[PDB]
This record gives structure tokens, C-alpha cells and sequence, in this order.
């Protein structure tokens, strides 16, 4: 057995082990881990209106 | 929309909506103003011939071929009102788990970080209230509650202990909750919920590997003795 | 080159902000863009502007757009006054001294709400960014941000130090605990958004996007965790839109208390707080109502909780204005009247009076008593000009044309007209004409301030364009009904001349100096040229993508220029027609082009709020000039060319006048300070038998250990390799103290004993000839410890294998 993805839509689970709740994430943490996906993935006529 | 002839067609909701019968045996209600089908109601396994509507189609009548009535009642306040209210449970669950972290009473958070299905949260409450054990197995309150766990409560855990398990830096917490629930329960309730024997399946491997590692360690402590025979000497 | 700078602005009198109310019917503080007006509401003049300072078009002057002041806060005490910018900076003003004090730069976005303390030694402000930062003004500091809301902070209410309840456009309400830096209450007050939030003792009422208008009790001591905020009842307004404001207002004399709504349209309803003998009068009065009826008991009692709003609250009047609401103030509270301040989206003051007498008011309608209206234009001016004196300037506005002193900058007259166009003064400066879109030409004059003459029937449609000859006597007009018309004068009155039906609508005319050329632009994207004195076709340019809309001729009559919906400026030659240039000028629409008077260089607005100076020979863009906020609908040229003046959407009227430490090694360090810490604290001990640390604010075994975690794995050992011997004998008493810290030591254990059993085997020829005695006595005391915290973990992880394996089996044989 190994760790993969997300079972629930609502979680993040990482190989590290460790699973997380979007809604218990706070913005800033959401946001860093947003970008630390996106580096994951990197590498991988009218007169009136005219005149007015 | 309709896939068969379209044989009724009734207003609801004043302007705003309007019903219509098929032969294929579907009610949809549809949105004059965009003209889209809002829901679909099936109670009925043949054409539709009879529609009857009152007080604006809050009681709507239809008659099947075959026989049938379905007197459909409108109760759209009275979901909007559940919804309403789970999501005002559901805001309290977050405030009181907050400051139970704060004010530190882990056997009651465990209780709503579980509900609310927070891992960290959930990971936090174990390992710091562990902590306050090395200052049975994590106190009397938690391990009381992890007994009154149901069986789809204990779904749960032992997937995140699985997760936490694989990680040599977070084994500890998860080996203990494994051993508070063992003696808390039934070991015969718990070989009988499905899904634990194939969970289980992951928990011997690194178990092990942890019980491989460690025992060298308490090797490694052998060291010292060296030093006080020696240093004796 | 010579630089142009702004040497002011007028025409606001209350921009897209709040209003406040000071004492003396008083003065009032009301926001114009960037700068602040306060206002007289007797005499209805300016009493003093605030303006920071670098007026736009100076070379310090920034390239952007001066961010609009959102919210004015005032301590009425202390007479100072916070204001809010779009840009979420506040400055603090020294009333008194017209200067800022203090310059804080916490939030993204725009301010949205401003509240001094109670004592105003700290200062509250909420942002569009959803964050609540406290201030302090003595520190000049923020203390801390308060960042649990979704979106942008409505309202708030904090009244003392402990508690603060705040409101967020995400429709959530939250209490907050000052002391914790911490939400400690949630509830969600309505639906979609919540907007308004106004709190009298326990009694709070909120505001959402629909006319439900809920009513919450603050129990802040209940200390159940629940319930402090408690949900009793729900009221609906008349008012079917959004309420933005709710304030309270007491009546010392008669403990009345009073409070208003304001809506999102052009009303404002008041409310009144009914006392407890009335309630406990028509408790009794409602339950023999319903007992008559035939009610049951337990009937009846669900009945009151139905109306339970009804009881406390009563509806008081409503006002009703000519305009949309953007604020509203309480001023005066008396038993005789209740009077009331407030500014519309229209750009005026209006100060409304309600006389009552005990429950009801006495009048069926408020009295408008003051109104602040002059110096200003209700709607957006469409076209401005210049008296060929540079004295008067006239802005032609939808439904007024204002007259203004260009010098004391005060409106002189002001004339009611259609929905104006284009307006230019005649010779000699004595007489207007105006365009309506009514296809009306109206002629006015100052001296008998009255309309000379109208002529009804001048076009079918628009008056979309209109200009003058050299001599003045000429007029040319264009109109959306495809046709020019040419006028005189004869005494003053207009006398149809000539129709030139052209193929499709005309967007501008426009006379050559000279009096030789005439330039139309039409809707096919083409401008055409004829010559006046013969009216015969000479010559058609093409190039323009969409219509043009502004059309100048160089004072030489040897250069025009042609300015497009196409954001392009495109420099002509009339002797072929032939484009010399064509220039990118600006990113939307560019509404007006003129050249500057003797020369070449010109002007261009356009609708994202730039005015630009170019060079009609080098074709470049000389400088930038960012001082409005919206669109620049209108732009005029000095006769002299001394200055040029601008207004623009945010109804503002501008003029520009013319002027190393290695990894391990640290360890080391480390290691030996909180050392010195133990002995120190052990030295206190047999007695009774640092400054980093604190600000480290962790213990030295919890600041030395979060080092080692800190050092790299990679280096570790190397760093534990380069330790020196005595300075390892200090390693081995830091493990001792780790160790009396037993939950430390569990939570990194196996950390520690990598490091250790390295060490020992590291100088281990070195330990065994140390033969201090107390030194085997820490050795021994670090294993029993550690033995037995280890061998806790194995027996563990013992425990959990054999019956985790049991369990196994026993599935096994019950399916197999």
C-alpha cells in the first residue's frame, strides 16, 4: 500500500502522509499550496454610446 | 427536453413557472422567464393525460394511463429551511472546535474535529494531547470517547492512522490510537465492519518496519554501557 | 518644453464616501475625490479644503491616478480626523492645523469603515480586503489584524476594549475576542451579503440584501460559548433593496431611542424603540385580542414570538428624495424634532427635520430645510468652453448650464436647459448656445440671466455637434438626422440659412480658423472637408476603424487632427489628405482633441480618466497628466493657451495652469548559551540551598533543540563532527535535560539519539578517560530514561502487530 490522491474531492492528502480539509485550510495556506501544485505541474455604432 | 409528446401544460408559481406533462411519463417544471427545466419529477410508468393544478400548483394532481395518482406537494421552504439550518450546525462545529484547541479540552475537540473530518485538526488533537500524557493511553475523557465510536466513525480513523502509520515522523501518534481502540472494543465487532481487514492489510508492513527500527536503536543505546564499563575502569 | 500643473479642482461637493457631522445646524466634513470639503450648512459655502499636497502634473507627482478618500472618521474630542483611500492608507488630519498627522499602510484595498476608541488612543478600520487591523495612534502602530472574514467588512460595532462583533459581505456575523486576538462567535445573518449592522445594549439589528431586517440579543457574559448572539426575530422593511447604514440615536431628556435604514434607493426609513411599559401595555392589549378570538393558550404565545419584532419596533416615517442616497447622518436629537443630514449619488447635501409629538410625527413628510447645491452640477457635464476673455467658463450639464468664475472659482448663474450636448460662447463673451439631444437650440444670456430664444424644430434628432465662424456671425451644426444646417444672426435671433443632407449621422463639425475649410465626421468612420466659402467637396479621409469624435484644425490651417472610439489620434494634412502619423494615444475612447493656440502641440481625454500633451511636430507625448477618476467627457483650450480645463464624470472641473555564519557552527553557539542558562538556573539553586532567550521566548533545551531539527540531515553529521571535546561534554549535559523534559523528549526522541550515539562514537576514547564521578552519574541517569522511554514504543508497537495479526486471522478463518 501506498499513499496516493484524494478519495474525497475536499481533501488534499500528500505522499507525506498527511491529508487536508480545504475548509479547515486557511487562505494563506490554501494559496501556497495552490502554487505549489502549479510548480508540480509546471515542470511535469450607437451615436450616443460613441460620443458618450 | 421532453423526449415523448408533450400532452399538458399548466402554470405554476403565478409568471414565474410552468408545468408540463409527457408521454413519456415525466413531469418537468420549467422556468418561463429562462426557460429551463428546474426539476423532473418521475412517479409514473405511462402516458399522462390529466394534469390538475391548485393554489398556484402548490397541490399538483397527475393521472397515469395505468391508473395512478401522484399528488405532489410543493415543500421548497421546507428544505430551504434544512439547509439552513445544517449550515448554521455546521458554522457552530468549526467555532467550537477552534477554541477548544485553544483552551486545550482535546476529548471533546477529538469529538469535532472527527465530525467535521479535519485531518490536522484531528492530527493536532492526538499529538499534543499525547503530550500532555507523557507529562490509560492518552487520558480516561479521550479514551472513553474513542470508545463510543460507530463503526463508520471507526471507518475513518484508521484510514488517516494507515496515512500516518507510512511516515516514520508521525508513526507514534498513530500506533497509539491504534492500541487505545484495540482495548476499548470488541476485536470480533471490529474483524466484522467491512473495510477494516483491508486497511488492516497496510498496517502490518510498516508496522513491522517500525518495530525493525527502534529495536536497532535501543542497539545503538547498548553504546553507553561501553562508556560506564570502560569509563569505570 | 514648459511643464503643466494642476492649480485646482471644484465642482464636487460630496464624492463616493460617507458624511460626518460636527456640532457647532453645524458644519459637515463630506468628500470631494482625493480631497475633503467641510462645509457650512447655513451659509452653504466651503469653510477650508484639506488637500495632502503634490498637485497632479508636477515632476514628484506620481503616474497613476490620486486614490479617492472612502470614509471620513472624526474624534470629536481630541479633533482629529482618520481618512480612508482607495487604496487602504490612512491619514490622520490635524484639523486645526489642516495637516496630516499620521500615515498608516496596512490594507490592500479600499477602506470601507473608520472608528476611533472611545478614549481615541486606538483607531479600528475595515477594508474591501475582508482584514481588521487596530491601530495605535500614540505608537503609531498596528497591534494586530483580525482575518477570519471572507470578504470585505460592512460594519462593526466595538464599544469597549474586550469584545468586537464585525460584519463582511460574505452575510457573516462574528464576535471577536480583543484580549485573544480570536473569533469566538459564528453565525450567518443572512442568505447572500450582509450590510448593515447597529447595536444599542443588548438589542442588535442587521441588514441584509433583501428587505429581512433580523433582530439579535448581545448576552456578551453568557460565557456558555453559545448564545451571546441569539436570533429573536425578523422585521421587513418597505424598502425591497439592500440597507446599507443603520445608526442609533438617544434622547437624553426622554430616553427615547431612534434609529434609521438606509436603503440602497432614494429612501430612508426611521424606526422607533419602543419602551417597556408600551411593550408590556400591548403585551397585555395583543393578548385579549387573541383571547377573544378563541385562541388557545399555546396559540397566542406562539403568536407574540411571531410578531415578536412588531412589540419593540415601531415604523416612524420615511424620507423621500429627489436622488439616490449615498449617506445619511443623525444631527440633532430633541423632543421637539428629529433632524437629519445626507448626501445623494448627485452630488449635493440635503438636511432633513422631522417634527413629532410622543409616538407618531406631526407632519406627513419631512422638511428640507437646507440644501447645498450652487457649486455644483447634479448630473455629468457633456461639454465646457472658454469665454474668449478667459474669464468665464460655462459647462453645459443635463438638465443646467452653470456659469463659473474661473479665478474665485464660484458659479456666477445657472440656467435650465434640455439634455445640453455642446455648448461655446460667442463673441464678445455675452451669449451662449447650447445642443440639446431634443434637436432644441436654446441662445442665453448673463446679464438678463434668462433664455434669450428657443428654437424647437432645428433638427429631427440630436444636436450632436455646433460651431462659430471667425466673425461669429455663421453657425454650423450637426445632428444625428443626417443634415447642417447653417444659421445667422440678425438683430438676437437665429434665421435658417442652408441644408447639407449628408449619407449617414454626424459626429462632430468643425471650423478652420480661417473660416476656409469646414471638417464633418459621420458614423462610416469617415471625416469630410468642404470648403466653406463655396460649400463644394474637397477632400475624404480614411483610416479610422470607428467614428471619430474630435476634429481640430491647426491655427495655420495646414494640419488637423482626427481623434476615434479606436484609441488611435491620426495627424492629417489637408493640402492631400495624407496621414503623417497616426498615434496610440490612449487605452479606450478618446473623447476630445484640441491644439494649443499659436503651435502645434495638442491635447487628447479620453474616457480612463489621462489627459495628454503632445507634440504636434515630434509626435510624442510630452506628459502625463493623472488627476481624474473617471471619464473625461469634455476639454477646453485657453484663447491665450495659458491653461486648459477639463471635467470629467466624477464631476470634477480641473484647470491646469501653465508653468556569514557556517551550519553547525551555530550549534555551537547555541548549544553554549542556553548551557549558561542551565548552570545559571541551577546556580540560583544551590544558592537558595539572556536577552536573546526571551526574545526567543523558548525555553534554552526548546531554542538549542529547534536548532538541531533546524541543521540539515545532510550536515548534521559533519557539524556534529567538527564539535569540539569540551564543548561536547556541554552537549551531553543539554541530553540531560532533555531528559528530566519528558514530553520534549518523546516528541523528538529518535532524534536525539542519533545525534548522541554519533557523539559517543565520535570521541569515545576521549569519554573513558574523563573520570569525574558526577559525570557517570549523567550518563547513567540519560539511558534508565531512555531505556524505559524507549522500551515503551517497542512494547507498543509490540502490542499493536499481535493483535493487529490476530485480527487477521479470525476474518481468515470466518471466510475461509
Amino acid at each position: 500500500y501506498n499513499v496516493g490522491k484524494a478519495e474525497k474531492d475536499g481533501e488534499i492528502r500528500l505522499k507525506n502522509g498527511v491529508a487536508m480539509s480545504k475548509e479547515e485550510l486557511t487562505r494563506e495556506d490554501k494559496n501556497r499550496l495552490r502554487r505549489a501544485l502549479k510548480r508540480k505541474r509546471s515542470k511535469a455604432p450607437d451615436s450616443t454610446n460613441i460620443k458618450l | 427536453g421532453h423526449t415523448n409528446a408533450v400532452q399538458r401544460c399548466s402554470f405554476i408559481n403565478k409568471q414565474k413557472q410552468l408545468i408540463s406533462c409527457g408521454a413519456d411519463g415525466l413531469i418537468k417544471i420549467w422556468d418561463c422567464s429562462s426557460g429551463e427545466c428546474l426539476k423532473t419529477l418521475d412517479g409514473h410508468n405511462n402516458r399522462l393525460w390529466a394534469l390538475s393544478t391548485m393554489n398556484d400548483g402548490d397541490m399538483i394532481v397527475s393521472a397515469d394511463a395505468d391508473g395512478v395518482f401522484q399528488f405532489w406537494k410543493d415543500c421548497t421552504e421546507q428544505e430551504i429551511e434544512e439547509e439552513q439550518e445544517k449550515a448554521k450546525l455546521q458554522v457552530e462545529q468549526e467555532q467550537s472546535l477552534q477554541n477548544y484547541m485553544s483552551k486545550g479540552d482535546w476529548t471533546n475537540a477529538f469529538l469535532l474535529a472527527m465530525t467535521l473530518d479535519h485531518p490536522m485538526r484531528l492530527f493536532n488533537v492526538l499529538k499534543r494531547a499525547l503530550g500532555e500524557s507523557r507529562s490509560v493511553i492518552f487520558n480516561e475523557e479521550l479514551d472513553q470517547a474513542i470508545s463510543i465510536l460507530n463503526d463508520e466513525q471507526l471507518i475513518l480513523l484508521m484510514k488517516r492512522c494507515r496515512d500516518w502509520n507510512t511516515n516514520a515522523k508521525t508513526h507514534t501518534i498513530a500506533q497509539r490510537t491504534i492500541r487505545c481502540i484495540l482495548m476499548h472494543h470488541n476485536i470480533a465487532k471490529l474483524s466484522e465492519i467491512p473495510g477494516m481487514v483491508k486497511i488492516v492489510d497496510a498496517i502490518i508492513p510498516y508496522t513491522q518496519r517500525h518495530f525493525t527500527r527502534v529495536d536497532n536503536l535501543v542497539e545503538q543505546s547498548y553504546i553507553l554501557d561501553y562508556a560506564l564499563v570502560e569509563m569505570d575502569k | 518644453y514648459q511643464r503643466f500643473e494642476q492649480a485646482a479642482a471644484f465642482g464636487v461637493i460630496a464624492s463616493n464616501a460617507n458624511c460626518v457631522w460636527i456640532p457647532a445646524p453645524g458644519q459637515l466634513i463630506t468628500s470631494a475625490l482625493e480631497d475633503v470639503n467641510i462645509w457650512d450648512i447655513k451659509t452653504g459655502d466651503l469653510v477650508s479644503k484639506l488637500s495632502d499636497g503634490l498637485p497632479p502634473g508636477a515632476s514628484d507627482a506620481r503616474g497613476a491616478k490620486p486614490a479617492e478618500c472612502t470614509y471620513l472618521e472624526a474624534h470629536k474630542d481630541t479633533d482629529l480626523l482618520a481618512v480612508g483611500y482607495a487604496d487602504g492608507v490612512i491619514k490622520v488630519w490635524d484639523l486645526m492645523s489642516k495637516t496630516v498627522l499620521l500615515n498608516f499602510n496596512g490594507h490592500k484595498a479600499a477602506i470601507t469603515l473608520l472608528q476611533f476608541d472611545g478614549t481615541g488612543t486606538r483607531l479600528i478600520s475595515g477594508s474591501k480586503d475582508s482584514n481588521i487591523i487596530v491601530w495605535d495612534l500614540v505608537g503609531e502602530v498596528g497591534l494586530y489584524k483580525l482575518r477570519s472574514h471572507k470578504d470585505s467588512i460592512t460594519g462593526f460595532w466595538c464599544q469597549g476594549e474586550d469584545w468586537l462583533i464585525s460584519t463582511s459581505k460574505d452575510g457573516m456575523i462574528k464576535l471577536w475576542d480583543l484580549k485573544t486576538h480570536q473569533c469566538i462567535e459564528t453565525h450567518i445573518a443572512h442568505t447572500g451579503e450582509c450590510w448593515g449592522l447597529a447595536v444599542k445594549d443588548d438589542l442588535l439589528i442587521t441588514t441584509g440584501t433583501d428587505s429581512q431586517v433580523k433582530i439579535w440579543k448581545l448576552d456578551i457574559e453568557n460565557d456558555k460559548m453559545g448564545g451571546k448572539l441569539t436570533e429573536m426575530g425578523i422585521f421587513e422593511k418597505q424598502s425591497k433593496q439592500r440597507g446599507l447604514k443603520i445608526e442609533f440615536i438617544t434622547n437624553s431628556s426622554d430616553k427615547t431611542s431612534f434609529f434609521y435604514i438606509q436603503n440602497a434607493d432614494k429612501t430612508i426609513e426611521t424606526f422607533r424603540i419602543r419602551k417597556e411599559e408600551e411593550i408590556a401595555r400591548g403585551l397585555k392589549k395583543r393578548e385579549k385580542r387573541l383571547k377573544e378570538k378563541g385562541l388557545t393558550e399555546e396559540e397566542i404565545a406562539k403568536s407574540i414570538k411571531e410578531s415578536y419584532s412588531s412589540f419593540i419596533l415601531h415604523p416612524f416615517q420615511t424620507i423621500r428624495s429627489l436622488y439616490k442616497i449615498k449617506s445619511a447622518s443623525w444631527t440633532t436629537v430633541s423632543s421637539s424634532k428629529l433632524e437629519l443630514v445626507l448626501t445623494t449619488s448627485s452630488n449635493t447635501i440635503e438636511y432633513y427635520s422631522i417634527p413629532y409629538e410622543k409616538r407618531d410625527p406631526t407632519s406627513p413628510a419631512p422638511l428640507k430645510t437646507h440644501t447645498i447645491e450652487l457649486q455644483g452640477q447634479r448630473t455629468d457635464v457633456r461639454s465646457i468652453d472658454i469665454s474668449d476673455d478667459n474669464k468665464l467658463l460655462a459647462t453645459a450639464s443635463n438638465g443646467s448650464l452653470k456659469i463659473w468664475n474661473i479665478k474665485t472659482h464660484k458659479c456666477i448663474r445657472t440656467f435650465e436647459c434640455g439634455y445640453a450636448l455642446t455648448c461655446k460662447f460667442l463673441p464678445g463673451g455675452l451669449l451662449v448656445i447650447l445642443g440639446t439631444r431634443n434637436g432644441e437650440l436654446q441662445l442665453f444670456d448673463l446679464a438678463s440671466s434668462s433664455l434669450l430664444d428657443t428654437i424647437e424644430d432645428a433638427h429631427d434628432a440630436a444636436i450632436w455637434s455646433l460651431d462659430l465662424t471667425s466673425d461669429g456671425k455663421r453657425l454650423v451644426t450637426g445632428s444625428a438626422d443626417k443634415t447642417v444646417k447653417f444659421w445667422d444672426f440678425k438683430v438676437l435671433k437665429l434665421h435658417h440659412d442652408t441644408t447639407l443632407e449628408l449619407t449617414d449621422d454626424i459626429l462632430c463639425v468643425r471650423v478652420s480658423p480661417d473660416d476656409r475649410y469646414l471638417a464633418i465626421s459621420l458614423l462610416d468612420n469617415t471625416v469630410k472637408v468642404f470648403f466653406l466659402d463655396s460649400m463644394k467637396f474637397y477632400l475624404s479621409l480614411y483610416g479610422h476603424k470607428l467614428p471619430v469624435l474630435s476634429i481640430d484644425i491647426s491655427f495655420d490651417s495646414k494640419m488637423i487632427i482626427t481623434s476615434s472610439a479606436d484609441k488611435n489620434i491620426k495627424i492629417w494634412g489637408l493640402d492631400f489628405g495624407d496621414c503623417h502619423k497616426s498615434l496610440f494615444a490612449h487605452q479606450d475612447s478618446i473623447m476630445n482633441v484640441k491644439f494649443l493656440p499659436q503651435s502645434h502641440n495638442f491635447f487628447s481625454c479620453s474616457k480612463d480618466a489621462v489627459v495628454k500633451y503632445w507634440d504636434g511636430e515630434k509626435f510624442e507625448c510630452i506628459q502625463k497628466l493623472y488627476a481624474h477618476q473617471s471619464e473625461v467627457w469634455a476639454l477646453a483650450v485657453a484663447t491665450d493657451g495659458g491653461f486648459v480645463v477639463s471635467s470629467s464624470h466624477d464631476h470634477s472641473i480641473r484647470i491646469w495652469e501653465e508653468t556569514s555564519l557556517k551550519a553547525g557552527e551555530r550549534l555551537m553557539e547555541a548549544l553554549d548559551l542556553g548551557i549558561a542558562e542551565i548552570e545559571g538556573l541551577e546556580a540560583y539553586n544551590r544558592d537558595m540551598k539572556n536577552a536573546v532567550l526571551i526574545a526567543v521566548n523558548k525555553t534554552p533545551e526548546q531554542y538549542i533543540m529547534d536548532t538541531l531539527l533546524r541543521i540539515r540531515m545532510s550536515q548534521l553529521e559533519d557539524a556534529l563532527m567538527v564539535m569540539p571535546f569540551s564543548y561536547v561534554l556541554k552537549f551531553l549535559k543539554f541530553i540531560d535535560t532533555v531528559m528530566q523534559n519528558k514530553t520534549l523528549l518523546h516528541s523528538h526522541l529518535p532524534l536525539i539519539c542519533k545525534n548522541l550515539f554519533f557523539i559517543i562514537k565520535f570521541n569515545h576514547k576521549e569519554l573513558v578517560s574523563q573520570k569525574n564521578e558526577e559525570l557517570k552519574l549523567q550518563i547513567n541517569r540519560v539511558k534508565t530514561e531512555l531505556r524505559s522511554a524507549l522500551k515503551s514504543t517497542e512494547d507498543d508497537l509490540g502490542f499493536n502487530v499481535q493483535g493487529l495479526k490476530f485480527v487477521k486471522q479470525q476474518w481468515n478463518l470466518r471466510h475461509n
